[PDB]
């Protein structure tokens, strides 16, 4: 899909970085249903900063 | 395990609870219920006459005291009789919970006419 | 349990009430709710809630029921 | 061997870590990404333990600490008597005590403000203070404005010392661990010079200064003729001209012929009846004695020579059947946790100040004190509430140990162990004492009440009706007061006049009377007990199960101070030591009030007043009306507040303007504790959204408080709104019925 | 319960200041919240508090003692609103202990388990005894000056 | 010296320096033009 | 008895299992995730919901949940 | 492996008894027996308060909910380094074996596990409450 360091947006709506732009770490080539690590600069309410997405929750904008 | 201690297991207190009315393991119900009941409404009968809204009004006291006695122990047998009627569905059973509830009635009107006399 | 709550209050009015001595002077008799039967009380409390015109110890309506049954034709 | 351990240059002093925050924790110095960060940097920066685990590092870190402390006090007692010295009416009030008001601060003329600076004497116009430092400071024998303006200075010189020290002692020389582990030798020199020493030149300062120059205030002369104490010292004529002990020398002290020295060290008791205070003479022989004994009493552990004790042995040698092991292991615990001794000495130093308000109250030390009516309510509700507060922090730091420092496989079956291993009895046994003394201590005002209101007061439990009397009380108030006969000799009077006797006035007002005790005495003493019982039932809950419980068996891992383990098993919320504390404080409140109402009331009724018979402040009325609840609200708070509410347009408005921000400040904190974080922080997501919209959201991400932050800043405004409430009311009474 | 205060409070006093006579003391004292509390709450609650006291009682007597029966609901409904569930559970855990090991009284034994109160149910009595001793002790304090000054 | 001027450009500093400005500007304008109600 | 639900946004990291203090929980045989693991709870009859395996779970949003059901005796935490 | 079985006759750890043990619900419901084998003779803290020394060799304690069992599991697990495993232990005498039911740990992957309580979807996929309305009781929406 996306490629690494490329700028997507969340479109998974019960995300807490829904509607906003990180950065892509690695997509895995494997049949694994949430491939693309994307990293966010501020943190959830649980102090993460980094959730696994889709390929139909990214769009590379 | 539990906590050895000298109040817990001491032999002069086991033996004296051993001999009180709740724990004998052989004598009737009605028996211990009689008997309960001459203890507690005997001693029962004294701050309602002592310490009652009738006090202070001569030979009305102990009338009012142990009348209000006998109300208190006739509550405590209908609290006995429905604890039965909603624990168990020979002191362990229905019936012999209401031979102690009624037991405990007798001993406690008897206890409380006993100590007006006194 | 709402058309009970009422005849309760049209019952304890027309019984324990002053309501044909109200009508005739409304400015300066107060109306009475119900009558108190209290066993805790003593002589000093019958005398003060015994206020007028009572038998006994009873309570100053302030539900305001006097006003709206008198208007409505209540004599 | 016991000697100076110190390692050089630790710590370089730069201005680096002052622009790093957050540098002393790794999970901190990362730098902030939500708004949480913050509370947390200002909540553990003196949590030293979570700093760094060597045991050395934090003992520096807590002694610079302390001198820290110290320099600031420092600062605040300099200031005190600058402010006496320069902006006060001292002199004026030492040349008439019974008719000018002591006040040391003074307000600028802007906004309107001017107004507080109200008559209070001697051609002065300020704010009344009510600290009794200017008794403090006759009776010291200070007499100018210059000696105060030169202890000023004194104690500023001292701050920047003690800043100094610690900056020193942190940064260049920071002594090492075995050093600080030295207790037996910290023992013997704080107990010979601190203690000792201490009240050995103070006895010094007042045999050679405060008892001429009091003598002389006494006598009448004015101040200004008294001669200066450097005088006193130099020509002993003059201390044989009062006291003709002093031409003898100290001839009679080495020859043991200390009965000649009976002038100035006595044992009259009572109060100087000219003056209201009790007399300088037998403070000195007190201090003297205090001395000796102190002395004595510090050297009393081996250090570098044979003799002496050693507290390992003492504290292994007690042990009996009932016990096992006893107090072994308990010197390795108070040598090597800080927790532990803080708890103690947390402990011990509130109920010191605690006994210090009530022995205060009851024996005025300083002159013209006991009919400064405001001084003295203010002293001792003052140290009241900080015994309390310190007593609160004693259970929080005990817990604190329970949880960091605690180790059974040095502590095995041992005094610690047992009381952990029988908790359940002990908690239980004290909940049912608490339910005891709740149900018939309060019960009888309720039985009161509603008797009082079915008509039917010879029912109540009164004087009049059902008496309920202190016996015990007064039968050793009445032995107490039957003492100087036969059981104390040399004594002329009583130690006090609260157990019986006389009446002693100063300048037509009482300063101390017999206090008498009767059915609401018993009443409010029996509710006094049930107060302290639950507060230390709920703190040594908080202590005792800090570790575990059958509802949370593992505990200690999830720390002291930790939210819940989850709304799950029927729900955890408020289950750590912490918020044990938490509750604790709220108990702690609500008994403090009712303590310093119990004074209040009691003084004002039946001690306080003006002499013609003694008319008193509220003519009596607390023996009949301190027995139901509806006393206590209109005769002593409804009746009382009326010089708060109609403070307006006066000098005293700022006690009414406070009366309102605490009732505030108390309602505000209401927020707090009854809510939650969830609501909160899903509001500030709205308004988040709403800042995002223009562009103004902040790199620094909003965020509600934590649960343990909310319980926190709940507790702290409704602590800050109450006693300021009652703080506003007792002032502003006082001060105008006074 | 606050705005409803609010209203109550303002339509009281404006009422009884009509009433008096006196609108010029209303006029004059609700501009500032010292007024409030000095003209409406101590001076309108004399008669309230005296409705019984160590000299006597009179009629209002019933009205003081709702007025500090409300007082009491109200602030033990701070107990629940301000004090949660696990520190109760602890207790009545070591309750539980203390009844099943004392003698002559563990015969008796409960037939449900006795638990604390949960989170949900401790804020709807908390919110309850605060309501109620809200209410009663407004409906005390109204009807008592009210009915005494008039 | 800079880190001085660093730990001065910190949030508390900044906010104290800064009330102390604001609130001694007010302070002075009530003090030279004293209860303005209208204007 | 309450409920608990693994969902498929599960990367196997244990976390979840390492947190429960009750051992409900366990790692299976997986495909979904590059771990080839994913949890499971076999034995919610024990578990007491305090929710220790939502705080540990990493993913966002959670891929463990504890829906507050029946009550036992087991569910209560009750040593009695 | 195999399922272990409950030896009665197993030493208990050196104690003095304390009073946060069992109650009636261990002689009316159940109780659950916890056993190890230990290296050496090494102080540990019991879970329901105080220090207790445990035995080289077999050890045996009693605990009253599952949830100090398995305190006592990992604080013999992560600092002692050892092998524990507790069962559950009815009146009748009926012995339910569990930790590790599969004999090894939960905490890593096993062959061999049936998945249960599995959701194949994500958590925003759950319908809604009105699609599981009137069904025979309470119904979240992710139970179906
Ligand atoms: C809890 C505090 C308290 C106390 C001590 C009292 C006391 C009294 N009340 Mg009051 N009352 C109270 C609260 C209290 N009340 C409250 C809160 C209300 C409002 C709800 C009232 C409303 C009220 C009314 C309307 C009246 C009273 C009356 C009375 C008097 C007689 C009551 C009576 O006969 O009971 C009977 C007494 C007992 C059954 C005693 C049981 C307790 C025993 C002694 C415990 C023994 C424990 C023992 C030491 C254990 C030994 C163990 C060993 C054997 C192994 C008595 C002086 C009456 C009165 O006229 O007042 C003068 C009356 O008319 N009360
Ligand atoms: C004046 C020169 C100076 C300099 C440059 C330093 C520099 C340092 N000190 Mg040292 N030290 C000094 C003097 C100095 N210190 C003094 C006078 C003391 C005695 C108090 C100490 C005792 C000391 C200790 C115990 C420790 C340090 C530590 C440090 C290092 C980090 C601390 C920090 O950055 O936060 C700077 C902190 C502040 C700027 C805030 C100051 C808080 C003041 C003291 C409290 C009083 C304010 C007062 C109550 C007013 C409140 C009013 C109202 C709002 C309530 C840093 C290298 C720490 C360290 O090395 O950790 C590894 C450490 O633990 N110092
Ligand atoms: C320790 C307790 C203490 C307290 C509560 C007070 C309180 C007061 N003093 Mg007193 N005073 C004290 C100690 C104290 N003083 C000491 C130790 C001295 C000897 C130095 C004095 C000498 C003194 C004089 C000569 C006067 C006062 C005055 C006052 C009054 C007004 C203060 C004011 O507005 O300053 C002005 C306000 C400021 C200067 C605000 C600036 C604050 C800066 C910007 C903070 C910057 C933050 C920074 C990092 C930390 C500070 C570092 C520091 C080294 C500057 C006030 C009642 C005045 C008075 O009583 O009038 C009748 C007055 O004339 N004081
Ligand atoms: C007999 C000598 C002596 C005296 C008078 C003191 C006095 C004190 N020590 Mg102790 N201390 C001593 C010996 C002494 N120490 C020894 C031998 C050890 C090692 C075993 C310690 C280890 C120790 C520790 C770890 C701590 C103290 C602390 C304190 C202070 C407690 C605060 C207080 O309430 O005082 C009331 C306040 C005063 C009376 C102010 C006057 C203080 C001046 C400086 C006179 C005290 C004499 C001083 C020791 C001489 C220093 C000379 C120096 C230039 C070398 C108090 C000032 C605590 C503290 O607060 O540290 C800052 C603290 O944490 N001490
Ligand atoms: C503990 C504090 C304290 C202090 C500091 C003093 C001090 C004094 N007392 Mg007092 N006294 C005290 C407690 C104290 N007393 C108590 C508790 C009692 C009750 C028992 C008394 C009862 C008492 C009586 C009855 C009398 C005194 C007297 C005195 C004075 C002379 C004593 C003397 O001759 O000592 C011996 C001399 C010394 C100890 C000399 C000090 C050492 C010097 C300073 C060393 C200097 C060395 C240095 C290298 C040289 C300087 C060099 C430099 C210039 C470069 C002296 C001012 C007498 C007096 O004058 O009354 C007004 C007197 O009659 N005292
Ligand atoms: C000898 C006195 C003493 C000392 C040295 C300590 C020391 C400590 N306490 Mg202890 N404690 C004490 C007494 C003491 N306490 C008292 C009297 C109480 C009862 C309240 C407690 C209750 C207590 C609890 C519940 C806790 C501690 C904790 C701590 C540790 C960290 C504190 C910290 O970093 O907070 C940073 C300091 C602050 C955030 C200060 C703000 C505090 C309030 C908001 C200010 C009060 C308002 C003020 C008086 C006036 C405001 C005026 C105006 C602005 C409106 C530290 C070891 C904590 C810990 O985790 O230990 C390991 C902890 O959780 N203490
Ligand atoms: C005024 C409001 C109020 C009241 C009545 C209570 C009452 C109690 N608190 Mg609570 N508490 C309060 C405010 C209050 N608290 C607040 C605001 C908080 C939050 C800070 C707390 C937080 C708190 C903690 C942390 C603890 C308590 C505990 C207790 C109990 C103490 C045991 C006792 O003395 O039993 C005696 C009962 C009473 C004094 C209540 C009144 C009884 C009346 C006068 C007589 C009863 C007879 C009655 C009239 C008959 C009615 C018949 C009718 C139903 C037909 C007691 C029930 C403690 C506890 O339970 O441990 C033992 C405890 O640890 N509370
Ligand atoms: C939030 C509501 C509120 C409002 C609208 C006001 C408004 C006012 N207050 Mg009040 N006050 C308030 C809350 C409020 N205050 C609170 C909460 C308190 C307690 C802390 C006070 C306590 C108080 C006092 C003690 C005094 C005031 C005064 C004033 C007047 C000041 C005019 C001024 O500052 O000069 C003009 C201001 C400036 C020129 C500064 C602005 C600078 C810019 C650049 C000007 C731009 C203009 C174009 C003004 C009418 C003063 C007064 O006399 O009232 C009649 C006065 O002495 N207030
Ligand atoms: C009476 C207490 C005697 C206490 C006493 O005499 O202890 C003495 C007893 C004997 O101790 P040993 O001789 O073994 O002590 C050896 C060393 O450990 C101490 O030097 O110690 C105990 O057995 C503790 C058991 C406390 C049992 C509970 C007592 C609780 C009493 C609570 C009521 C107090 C009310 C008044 C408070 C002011
Ligand atoms: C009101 C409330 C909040 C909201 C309160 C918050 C978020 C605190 C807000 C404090 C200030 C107002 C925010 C920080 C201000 C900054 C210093 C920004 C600078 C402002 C300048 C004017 C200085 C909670 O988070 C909460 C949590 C748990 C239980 C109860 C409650 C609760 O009652
Ligand atoms: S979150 Fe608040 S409420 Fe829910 S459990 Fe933890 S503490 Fe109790
Ligand atoms: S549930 Fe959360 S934690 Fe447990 S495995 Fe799946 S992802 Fe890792
Ligand atoms: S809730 Fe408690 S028990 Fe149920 S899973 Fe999460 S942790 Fe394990």
């Amino acid at each position: 899909g996306p490629k690494r360091g490329s700028l997507v947006k969340i479109l998974r709506p019960e995300s807490y970085w829904f509607n906003q732009v990180g950065k892509v770490v690695s997509v895995d080539q494997s049949g694994v249903r949430y491939p693309v690590v994307v990293r966010f600069e501020n943190q959830n309410y649980a102090g993460v900063t980094t959730n696994n997405y889709a390929l139909d929750e990214v769009v590379a904008a | 395990g539990m906590l050895e201690t000298p109040v817990t297991s001491a032999p002069i207190v086991a033996t004296y609870l051993s001999n009180l009315p709740a724990y004998r393991t052989g004598v009737a119900p009605v028996l211990r219920g009689v008997e309960i009941g001459l203890a507690h409404g005997f001693l029962l009968a004294g701050p309602f006459i002592k310490l009652g809204p009738l006090r202070n009004v001569p030979e009305t006291a102990e009338i009012a005291g142990s009348l209000s006695a006998a109300g208190l122990v006739l509550i405590l047998a209908l609290c006995l009789s429905i604890y039965g009627s909603a624990q168990f569905q020979p002191l362990f059973s229905a019936d012999g919970w209401s031979e102690f509830a009624a037991g405990f009635l007798v001993g406690g009107e008897a206890g409380v006419a006993w100590a007006y006399v006194c | 349990i709402i058309f009970l709550w009422t005849s309760g209050n049209l019952f304890h009015v027309a019984w324990q009430g002053n309501f044909e001595q109200w009508v005739t002077d409304p400015v300066h008799i107060r109306p009475i709710a119900h009558a108190i039967w209290d066993p805790h009380f003593g002589q000093p409390a019958v005398e003060a809630f015994t206020r007028g015109g009572a038998s006994g110890p009873v309570n100053i309506s302030t539900s305001g029921v006097y006003q709206w049954w008198y208007t409505i034709g209540m004599r | 061997k016991v000697k100076i351990a110190v390692d050089r240059n630790p710590v370089e002093t730069s201005f680096e870590k002052w622009a790093k925050p957050g540098h002393f924790s790794r999970t901190l110095s990362k730098g902030p990404n939500t708004t949480t960060w913050i509370w947390n940097l200002h909540a553990d920066a003196h949590d030293f333990d979570s700093h760094t685990s060597d045991l050395e590092e934090i003992s520096r870190k807590v002694f610079s600490a302390h001198f820290g402390q110290l320099g600031i006090i420092f600062i605040w007692l300099s200031g005190m008597y600058f402010h006496g010295a320069r902006f006060s009416n001292y002199e004026a009030w030492l040349s008439d005590p019974t008719h000018i008001k002591p006040s040391a601060q003074v307000v600028w003329p802007i906004v309107g403000q001017e107004i507080l600076n109200g008559d209070v004497g001697g051609g002065f116009q300020g704010i009344q203070i009510t600290s009794g430092f200017f008794q403090l400071w006759r009776a010291s024998g200070i007499t100018s404005e210059l000696q105060l303006y030169t202890t000023a200075i004194g104690g500023l010189v001292m701050a920047a010392a003690m800043f100094f020290a610690g900056w020193f002692h942190y940064h260049k020389a920071a002594p090492k661990l075995e050093w600080f582990q030295n207790v037996e030798s910290m023992l013997n020199h704080h107990l010979g010079g601190l203690l000792g020493l201490g009240s050995l030149a103070w006895a010094g300062h007042q045999i050679h200064v405060s008892l001429p120059v009091n003598k002389l205030l006494d006598a009448g002369v004015d101040p200004k003729e008294i001669p200066l104490p450097h005088d006193l010292l130099l020509n002993r004529a003059i201390m044989a001209d009062l006291y003709p002990s002093f031409a003898k020398g100290i001839a009679p002290f080495f020859t043991l012929n200390w009965s000649e020295y009976s002038d100035f060290l006595t044992f009259k008791g009572g109060l100087n009846p000219v003056t209201g205070g009790l007399w300088l003479s037998d403070t000195a022989h007190h201090h003297v004695a205090i001395a000796v004994l102190f002395l004595v009493a510090g050297h009393m552990y081996r250090t570098n020579w044979g003799i002496g004790h050693s507290m390992k042995e003492i504290l292994e040698a007690h042990r009996g059947p009932f016990t096992g092991e006893g107090h072994v292991g308990l010197y390795e615990i108070l040598t090597t946790s800080w927790h532990a001794q803080l708890a103690i000495n947390l402990a011990l130093f509130g109920s010191l100040s605690i006994i210090v308000a009530h022995h205060m109250y009851a024996m005025p030390p300083y002159p013209y004190l006991a009919t400064d009516y405001g001084t003295q309510l203010s002293l001792f509700t003052h140290h009241t509430w900080i015994g309390g507060f310190c007593i609160v922090g004693a259970g929080a730091h005990a817990a604190i140990f329970m949880v960091r420092d605690y180790d059974p496989t040095n502590n095995y079956n041992n005094l610690l162990d047992r009381v952990i291993r029988h908790r359940d009895a002990i908690i239980s046994h004290l909940n049912w004492v608490c339910i005891f003394l709740g149900f018939h201590s309060f019960g009888l005002y309720i039985h009161n009440d509603t008797m009082s209101a079915l008509g039917r007061p010879q029912d109540m439990f009164s004087d009049t009706a059902i008496q309920l009397q202190p016996v015990f009380a007064q039968w050793i108030q009445n032995t107490h007061f039957l003492a100087p006969q036969l059981t104390a000799p040399n004594a002329l009077a009583a130690t006090s006049l609260t157990w019986g006797g006389d009446l002693v006035a100063v300048g037509g007002k009482v300063a101390m009377m017999p206090i008498s005790l009767g059915t609401s005495d018993f009443m409010v003493h029996h509710i006094h007990a049930f107060t302290i019982h639950v507060t230390v039932l709920i703190l040594l809950k908080g202590v005792l199960f800090a570790r575990s419980s059958r509802l949370i068996p593992d505990k200690a891992n999830l720390g002291f101070r930790f939210p819940c383990d989850g709304p799950g098993r029927g729900g955890t919320c408020q289950v750590s030591a912490w918020d044990h504390v938490f509750l604790g404080l709220f108990w702690m409140y609500n008994s403090l009030s009712i303590v310093i109402f119990h004074f209040s009331w009691k003084m004002q009724s039946d001690v306080w007043g003006t002499v013609t018979g003694v008319s008193h402040i509220t003519g009596g009325n607390f023996a009949q009306s301190a027995n139901t609840i509806n006393g206590w609200l209109r005769d002593f708070l409804w009746a009382q507040s009326s010089q708060v509410i109609q403070s307006y347009g006066s000098a005293l408005s700022a006690y009414g303007l406070i009366f309102l921000g605490a009732h505030f400040v108390w309602a505000f904190s209401l927020m707090f504790l009854f809510s939650g974080r969830g609501y909160w922080q899903e509001l500030i997501e709205s308004i988040v959204w709403a800042h995002n919209k223009l562009k103004v959201a902040p790199a620094i991400q909003p965020r509600a408080l934590s649960i343990t932050q909310g319980r926190a800043v709940g507790v702290a405004h409704y602590l800050l709104g109450g006693i300021a409430t009652t703080w506003s009311f007792f002032l502003a009474r006082i001060i105008s019925v006074g | 319960l606050n705005t409803i205060g609010w209203v109550t409070f303002y339509w009281h006093w404006k009422h009884l200041t009509l009433w008096q006579g006196n609108v010029a003391q209303f006029d004059e004292s609700s501009t500032y919240l010292m007024g409030w509390l000095r003209d409406y709450l101590w001076l309108n609650s004399s008669q309230l508090i005296n409705g019984y006291n160590p000299f006597g009682m009179n009629s209002l007597s019933v009205w003081a003692w709702t007025f500090l029966f409300g007082h009491l609901i109200y602030a033990t409904g701070f107990m629940f609103l301000i004090s949660w569930r696990g520190y109760w559970q602890e207790l009545i855990e070591t309750l539980v202990w203390a009844h099943e090991k004392t003698p002559l009284a563990n015969l008796v034994y409960w037939k449900d388990k006795p638990v604390a109160l949960s989170i949900v149910q401790a804020r709807l009595v908390g919110l309850a005894h605060f309501s109620v001793g809200y209410i009663f002790t407004y409906a005390a304090f109204l009807i008592a000056s009210t009915s005494g000054r008039f | 010296m800079k880190d001085f001027t660093t730990y001065l450009s910190t949030a508390p500093v900044i906010a104290t320096i800064w009330f102390t400005f604001t609130a001694g500007l007010l302070i002075e304008i009530n003090r030279y033009f004293p209860d303005p109600l209208v204007f | 008895a309450h409920i608990v639900k693994i969902y498929d946004t599960c990367i196997g990291c244990t976390q979840c299992v390492r947190a429960c203090p009750l051992d409900v929980l366990e790692m299976v045989p997986w495909d979904g995730c590059k771990a080839s693991q994913m949890a499971s709870a076999p034995r919610t009859e024990d578990c007491v919901g305090c929710k220790r395996c939502e705080t540990a779970c990493p993913t966002d949003f959670l891929s463990v949940r504890v829906y507050l059901g029946s009550e036992s005796t087991r569910s209560m935490g009750l040593s009695y | 492996w195999t399922v272990p079985t409950l030896n009665p006759d197993t030493p208990s750890p050196i104690f003095g008894g304390s009073t946060g043990g069992l109650l009636r619900k261990a002689q009316t419901e159940e109780f659950y027996v916890i056993t190890w084998e230990a290296k050496k003779e090494q102080i540990f803290e019991m879970p329901t308060g105080g220090a207790a020394i445990m035995r080289q060799g077999p050890n045996l304690l009693k605990f009253g909910k599952k949830e100090q069992c398995l305190a006592l599991t990992t604080q013999l697990r992560n600092k002692f380094k050892l092998t524990p495993c507790f069962y559950r232990v009815f009146p009748d005498g009926k012995v339910q074996y569990l930790h590790p039911a599969d004999g090894v740990y939960p905490e890593k992957v096993n062959a061999g596990r049936v998945g249960a309580n599995q959701n194949m979807r994500r958590i925003g996929q759950n319908v809604n409450p009105i699609k599981v309305k009137f069904s025979g009781r309470m119904m979240s929406p992710a139970e179906i």
